[PDB]
């Protein structure tokens, strides 16, 4: 049903039914944006690290994501749960004398 | 080396080929290529054909053979003769029937042999019907020489067997007078050679009738020629050549002139003895 | 002395099929494979022949006129001077008397007194409706058969017929052609 | 993912620290349940007399 | 399947079944970027060294890396476990009077 978790073709080897797709709308896949949710920072080292998870695996129905810059469909994967696109911004300032 | 090493060994192979066309049989008792997804008359009756070949020499079972000649009979055999295969200009239907036909019946002709049936011997009587009414027209060199030679394993002296043997001497093509060469075209005013399937074919057809004289040339023609080679499947023509090839030493062994003459009378001695050597 | 494709491999293993493949690197424009053919089909070895342009179809005692059903065996285009050739009947025949053909001098030919005797007659080919009864090869003189139009209508005129060896003698054309 | 599937799967049970302690550093201490993806800057400089 | 791993045809030396690819998406190879992510640094030593170890093998279903200045998809070998895009940048002053 549309549906790749394990490969390419491996969950799509062999489809005797007809390739039912599982949403009629055109909603753009999650390109460079936060589907790599997994990280695995460390605590006592630096930065967080890659996936160590799969995230492109999806359950049912889509779930539309209609938000964002402009006007585009992305998807949500089943493992996370929210994602919002709030452009948040905040800065200070400081100064003294001695 | 010693000749019974090398019959062993090659004993050896024989068994491993057996064993390997043994794993090619599917449920159905058909012959398929690949895993048994589709089933294929073709390398069916190649199989009938190697099993046939096997058959004078060791051993093999006569029901895995009667069974599955029964299967094609009662699958791939038109009511009008024709045969054809599951696994895949309006008279390219024609031929390509007639060739599968043709096909089929050089297999069937092959396994008849150690299977004697009266359903067997209906379903030949059919084909051969089919492929005397229907190769009345000049189709193409390579039917004319398959359905020539699929005939020449039956009957020999049949009429339009006859006829079909003199349309094909006609459509042959020869060298120099004496003719030194003798083969035949398929394409008319035409890994290239095609020819050569229906070479052999017609040199099989000739080696039935027991020719001498008009298998000569394609001898010469087979031994060195323009192929280079040259040929296809292969070995669709690869074992046809090797056959034809046995088939010639064979006769030509067959003509020894040993025989001893002992004519002699009914109730009474014995006139003359005659004693005939090639001298 | 003032991207280029470099050398190409060395030719492979000639596979169970004729596939034998060669492959070129860029290391540009051109062909990363060439899959030839290869199956060494050509055993025998006897030497480099020599071939001509084209060929055409058609350039002692000759071939004689057999007499009917001829069937002359090992047919060849010319005889030698008092070699014998024996004459078989066509079948269904037989042969009855002297069945030789002598090669004389002069360019005529001895014709023996030999005549072809039917033996059994074949099954008709007239249609492929039948399935006729009986099913068989050959059959002797005294033995009937029956032809039907299965499985409704049929066909009128003789159903049942005999062969005693007097060249039977049914249509050929519109044989039964049953109609509904 | 297959991948971490797999090596959870061959995974000792015996408390083997040598092997855990590779997979630490391998697949980091603890994953993120919650992150804000952007990016942050921040000049400091400083002053004495 | 498409998996590179020995030669470039010695593991594709004879293909019976369809040259069935890995991945139907387009994504460009690492050119030039952290696929060559072996280094033998030697502390006694200077700067480091190249790799020790093949970084083109690929194990199974490609692994997304849609991220980067621009819209390109690279390929993370098997053997690198994690490769992050982020553009860190740092600079200090000082400066001092006696």
């Amino acid at each position: 049903n549309g549906d790749n978790d394990c490969g390419d073709f491996s969950d799509e080897d062999d489809c005797e039914s007809e390739p039912r797709p599982p949403c009629r709308d055109r909603v753009v896949e999650e390109s460079e944006l936060a589907r790599t949710a997994g990280y695995g920072i460390n605590i006592l080292g630096m930065d967080p690290l890659s996936t160590p998870f799969d995230n492109e695996f999806y359950n049912g129905l889509c779930n539309r994501d209609r938000d964002g810059n402009t006007l585009t469909y992305y998807r949500r994967p089943w493992n996370v749960a929210s994602l919002i696109y709030e452009t948040k911004g905040e800065k200070n300032f400081r100064t003294e004398h001695y | 080396s010693d000749p019974l090493i090398e019959k062993q060994k090659l004993k050896k192979k024989l068994k491993e080929g057996m064993l390997s066309i043994m794993s090619y049989r599917n449920a159905d008792y058909s012959y398929s290529v690949w895993k048994g997804g589709s089933a294929s008359t073709w390398l069916t009756a190649f199989a009938l054909r190697v099993l046939g070949q096997v058959n004078k020499y060791v051993e093999q079972n006569q029901n895995s053979i009667c069974n599955s000649l029964l299967w094609l009979v009662e699958n791939y055999q038109l009511d009008n003769g024709s045969f054809k295969e599951n696994s895949q200009l309006p008279v390219e239907a024609r031929e390509n029937s007639l060739y599968l036909t043709a096909f089929t019946v050089i297999g069937i002709r092959k396994a008849f042999d150690i299977c004697p049936l009266v359903k067997i011997d209906t379903a030949l009587i059919k084909a051969d019907n089919f492929l005397l009414e229907n190769t009345l027209p000049a189709q193409s060199t390579f039917t004319l020489a398959i359905s020539a030679y699929a005939l020449s394993l039956g009957d020999k002296t049949h009429p339009q067997f006859r006829s079909i043997v003199s349309a094909l001497k006609r459509e042959a093509l020869v060298k120099g007078n004496p003719p030194i060469y003798r083969f035949w075209k398929d394409n008319l005013q035409h890994g290239t050679a095609r020819m050569v399937e229906t070479t052999a074919y017609a040199l099989l057809t000739s080696l039935n009738l027991k020719d001498i004289n008009y298998v000569n040339p394609v001898i010469k023609w087979l031994s060195e020629e323009q192929r280079y080679g040259g040929g296809f499947y292969s070995t669709q023509d690869t074992i046809n050549a090797i056959e034809g090839l046995t088939e010639y030493s064979l006769l030509v062994k067959q003509l020894r002139l040993s025989m001893d003459i002992d004519v002699s009378y009914k109730h009474k001695g014995a006139l003359h003895n005659y004693k005939m050597t090639d001298k | 002395n003032c991207g280029q494709w470099g050398c190409w491999s060395s030719w492979s293993t000639c596979d169970a099929t004729y596939k034998r493949s060669r492959t070129r690197e860029c290391n540009c424009e051109g062909e990363k494979r060439q899959e030839e053919d290869c199956t060494f089909s050509i055993m025998e070895n006897n030497g480099q022949p020599c071939i001509n342009d084209d060929e055409e179809m058609k350039e002692g005692c000759p071939q004689p006129v057999p007499p009917e059903n001829g069937f002359i065996r090992n047919e060849k285009q010319l005889y030698l001077v008092g070699e014998d050739v024996e004459i078989s009947c066509l079948t269904g025949f037989e042969t009855v008397g002297y069945q030789y053909f002598r090669c004389l001098p002069d360019g005529t030919w001895r014709q023996g007194d030999v005549e072809c005797q039917r033996t059994e007659c074949i099954k008709p080919v007239v249609q492929e409706v039948l399935t006729i009864t009986p099913f068989q090869r050959l059959y002797r003189i005294g033995e009937s058969i029956e032809l039907t139009c299965p499985k409704g209508f049929v066909v009128a005129g003789p159903s049942r017929y005999t062969c005693q060896g007097n060249s039977w003698t049914p249509p050929i054309s519109n044989s039964l052609t049953c109609e509904k | 993912t297959t991948t971490f599937v797999d090596d959870i799967k061959a995974l000792p049970t015996t408390y083997e620290k040598g092997e855990y302690f590779a997979f630490l550093e391998t697949y980091g201490t603890h994953y993120s349940s919650s992150g804000s993806l952007g990016g942050l800057y921040e000049l400091i400089y400083v002053l004495d007399k």
